RNA sequence: UUCAUAGUCAGAGGUGAAAUUCUUGGAUUUAUGAAAGACGAACAACUGCGAAAGCAUUUGCCAAGGAUGUUUUCAUUAAUCAAGAACGAAAGUUGGGGGCUCGAAGACGAUCAGAUACCGUCCUAGUCUCAACCAUAAACGAUGCCGACCAGGGAUCGGCGGAUGUUGCUUAUAGGACUCCGCCGGCACCUUAGAGAAAUCAAAGUCGGUUCCGGGGGGAGUAUGGUCGCAAGGCUGAAACUUAA
């Protein structure tokens, strides 16, 4: 699916997949976002679908 | 449909290219670079691409088959008791069998290396 | 096999002459010994019998003590399993 | 590292570049285990074991 | 003294560390839910508890099973490694 | 598997990313040309394949820290790292240098 | 003063029972069987034997020495096991507690019928 | 020859005056050319070491086991024997082993 | 079980009934302590996992494989397959270590008409470990293996999409589980209607792929020759003849 998401720090919107499969940094600089994991990738970073 | 869906939100060409190609050079792994980027972007590769050169792929299968048979080896010389061993190591020496068989109808230097690469990295 | 049926390995050196129940074992109980083995510290299939319980690699030229027929066997492999785990339970 | 020993013979010296790996392979155990050891005497000088 | 010392060895802390392995460990099998215990360093039990489940609620049950009468025990016994 | 619990030896997927670098790998094959390499202070990492004996392991060793190298004792005499280098193999001491490539000596520079 | 303390023991097989009245040092002060009196056998496999072995202990263990606290003590099923204890009421003497406490079969695990012994 | 199985030529070295070293100690299962070998009480429980029964791990195989202290080493010699150190404990007063015989 | 130490008396062992056996030179039963060997009760369940055989102390290490979810790669790549090759319980066989409970054969007592039998005591290889053979089991799910479709119903395990708050942790909070539905793979039962000789199956269905293989019983999974095995034996594999089953 898609998703359009926006770093709580960064303050920065960027747009990631749902469940993803590898870390998700941060564009702006290199901050984490969601996390891949033991699975079922969530996040740590908040909006709506884009 | 599908594809029309995904041009929208992409970049498509001229800029997808150079972005791919950085990654591919440090050192072979296309499924990996199509888990970076620019997210969109990446996903509408397989939607309308070629795709470009690369060392390895066509290698990959058969490098990683000599690289996991070379420890399974060690212990097919220790103690022969591992009986639920004998035939991982088997499958993938002979899935390799199978696999040159394909990836050998299209194209030269796979006849040549495929043979020899059995054993020796 | 080559020319030969039964098999044999040794069994020539009794010939006809000789005989069965002591022959099922002496193939097996040389010929084991005369099977190229691979050395312990090296790898490369040089291991060969200097005398009774005494085994040399030809490449690297270690050389080991051992069972008289064998390189090795169960007993051997259990005694040094067994001292193994007693030293990793006293570290403890 | 000879011990050479003697001729005319049949002898056997032993081995050039093995007794001086044997030699400088010793020496470079003995400089990390004589480190390990004024590490691990340092360390445990000032806290712990 | 010290053969009790040296079999006890340490305290309450480890009791605690100890309780919390085996519930780690447990799941394995089913899922559900009840058994654990700690077979100390010499030979007696630390404690025996009622688990499901997680990292903190078993530290606690372990703080707990190790309420005054098993606790007093290791006390005993942490005392005799001295 | 857990953390704390159930089987594991998932550092082993080193040799799956490494068959994978060997692929089009720029390497360094044998002793001598190895000891050529490693004095060229070039490698990043070394696999040694047998067990080798203490002299001839940390003669490799003093190379690889004269270079800037980690040392992958993978030491079990039957060399199915063999496998990705050239099964004729029976012996195998290895260097690796620009795969065109490489996160595969950064995932084992963590140990499990 | 009642400190009262005499442990008592009931030690079961299936063809028979004894008693013994040991203490917590573990030396024995008495036992007392069937065939001490005459009836041997398949007449010993008997319940009415718990009894009486459960007694012949007691009516001792008791006058003498004086015991009274005493904790019982059992070990898997006999015939004679419910018997056994029963008597020890009827002892005149107070039982202190009552353990079962028998051996489980526990991997005492083997073909030659060890398992069955065992309750 | 004496006995038809094989010993280990080991060197020692340590010093002293009297300091005594050498030689050809019986060999065990395993012994090799450039294995170490450690006699004594701090010994490393390795198989070819050799020390007192006092500090073996109980449960462990042993051969060329003294009589007597210092005789040097009586039971279990010959081909492919062995003696089972039982029981010990920390026992001062006894080592209990287990002759090949039983 | 053995050893040692404590204490102690006239039995104990064993069964249908007994005897063998054990037994005053102090047993057994009893307490504590040591060593060795074996196995993992309780847990362990219509339960999970390996290709199968099989595999169960927790715990640490190397390394594999199947779920899923991804839509990445080959983009239908694939499937089954005589020959070939690998593994393949137990029991046997062989060298060497260990050898406790157990335990063929064997030694004996009872039974009894006989017992070399069940039942009892004793007992060795074996059981076990490392090395190395064998190639077979009621190797069974009595169901080859591949794929498609065709009924539901109770929940079991794994993950997954969660929904939903609460225990409960911890405490910014979240899952382990829990109220709670759905998917995917296996499981099994419960359990269908057209099939099956019925019993039953819900796959053994509705009819397609593919290999092996079958031949009335007995003679016979035997003869003979070839092949493998140290041997045991195995694979391979008939007829004369006999019978109205």
């Amino acid at each position: 699916f898609f998703m359009d998401v926006k770093c709580q720090g960064c303050f920065n919107i960027t747009t990631v997949f749902s469940h993803s499969q590898t870390v998700v940094v941060c564009p702006g600089c290199q901050t984490v976002l969601c996390q891949p994991t033991g699975g079922k990738a969530r996040l740590t970073e908040g909006c709506s679908f884009r | 449909a599908d594809v029309e869906e995904m041009i929208m939100k992409a970049a498509k060409k001229g800029q997808m290219p150079s972005q791919i190609g950085v990654v591919l050079r440090d050192q072979h792994g296309i499924p990996l670079v199509k888990s970076v980027t620019g997210s969109k972007i990446l996903r509408i590769l397989k939607a309308h691409g070629l795709a470009p050169e690369i060392p390895e792929d066509l290698y990959f299968l058969i490098k990683k088959a000599v690289a996991i048979r070379k420890h399974l080896e060690r212990n097919r010389k220790d103690k022969d008791s591992k009986f639920r061993l004998i035939l991982v190591e088997s499958r993938i020496h002979r899935l390799a069998r199978y696999y040159k068989r394909t990836k050998k109808l299209p194209p030269t230097w796979k006849y040549e290396s495929t043979t020899a690469s059995t054993l020796v990295a | 096999m080559t020319k030969r049926t039964k098999k044999a390995g040794i069994v020539g050196k009794y010939g006809t002459r000789y005989g069965a129940s002591l022959r099922k074992q002496i193939k097996k109980m040389e010929v084991s010994q005369h099977s190229k083995y691979f050395c312990e510290f090296c790898g490369k299939f040089a291991v060969k019998r200097k005398a009774v319980g005494i085994w040399g690699c030809k490449d690297c030229g270690k050389v080991k003590a051992g069972g008289a027929y064998t390189m090795n066997t169960a007993s051997a492999v259990t005694v040094r399993s067994t001292i193994r785990r007693l030293r990793e339970q006293t570290e403890a | 590292k000879k011990v050479i020993r003697k001729d005319s013979a049949k002898k056997t010296a032993k081995k050039s570049r093995v007794k001086c790996f044997l030699k400088l392979v010793n020496f470079t155990h003995l400089m990390p285990t004589r480190y390990t050891l004024d590490v691990d005497l340092k360390e445990v000088a000032a806290g712990p074991d | 003294m010290q053969n009790e010392e040296g079999q006890m060895v340490d305290l309450y802390v480890p009791r605690k560390c100890s309780a919390t392995n085996r519930i780690i460990t447990a799941k394995d099998h089913a899922s559900v839910q009840i058994n654990i215990g700690h077979v100390d360093e010499n030979g007696l039990y630390d404690g025996r508890f009622t688990t499901f489940a997680l990292s903190g609620f078993i530290r606690a049950q372990g703080d707990a099973d190790s309420a005054l009468d098993r606790l007093w025990q290791k006390r005993k016994a942490e005392v005799k490694q001295q | 598997m857990a953390p704390t619990k159930k089987a594991k030896k998932s550092g082993e997927n080193i040799n799956n990313k490494l068959q994978l670098v060997m692929k089009s790998g720029k390497y360094t094959l044998g002793y001598k040309t190895v000891l050529k390499t490693l004095r060229s202070s070039l490698g990043k990492l070394i696999i040694l394949a047998n067990n080798c004996p203490p002299l001839r392991k940390s003669e490799i060793e003093t190379y690889a820290m004269l270079a800037k190298i980690s040392v992958h004792h993978f030491h079990g005499n039957n060399v199915d790292l063999g496998t990705a280098c050239g099964k004729y193999y029976r012996v195998c001491c290895l260097s690796i240098l620009d795969p065109g490539d490489s996160d595969i000596i950064s995932t084992t520079t963590t140990t499990q | 003063i009642f400190a009262s303390f005499n442990d008592t023991f009931i030690h079961v097989t299936d063809l028979s029972g004894r008693e013994t009245l040991v203490r917590i040092t573990g030396g024995m002060k008495v036992k007392a069987d069937r065939d001490e009196s005459s009836p041997y056998a398949a007449m010993l496999a008997s319940q009415d034997v718990a009894q009486r072995c459960k007694e012949l202990g007691i009516t001792a263990l008791h006058i003498k020495l004086r015991a009274t606290g005493g904790n019982k003590t059992k070990t898997p099923g006999p015939g004679a096991q419910s018997a056994l204890r029963a008597l020890a009421r009827s002892g005149m003497k107070i039982g202190r507690i009552e353990d079962v406490t028998p051996v489980p079969t526990d991997s005492t695990r083997r073909k030659g019928g060890r398992r069955g012994r065992r309750l | 020859p004496g006995r038809g199985a094989p010993l280990a030529k080991v060197t020692f070295r340590h010093p002293f005056r009297y300091k005594h070293q050498k030689e050809l100690f019986v060999a065990a299962e395993g012994m090799y050319t450039g294995q170490f070998v450690y006699c004594g009480r701090r010994a490393t429980l390795s198989i070819g070491n050799v020390l007192p029964i006092r500090s073996v791990p109980e449960g462990a195989v042993v051969c060329n086991v003294e009589h007597h202290v210092g005789d040097r080493g009586v039971f279990a010699r010959a081909s492919g024997d062995y003696a089972i150190v039982i029981s010990h404990n920390p026992d001062n007063g006894t080592s209990r082993i287990k002759l090949p015989s039983g």
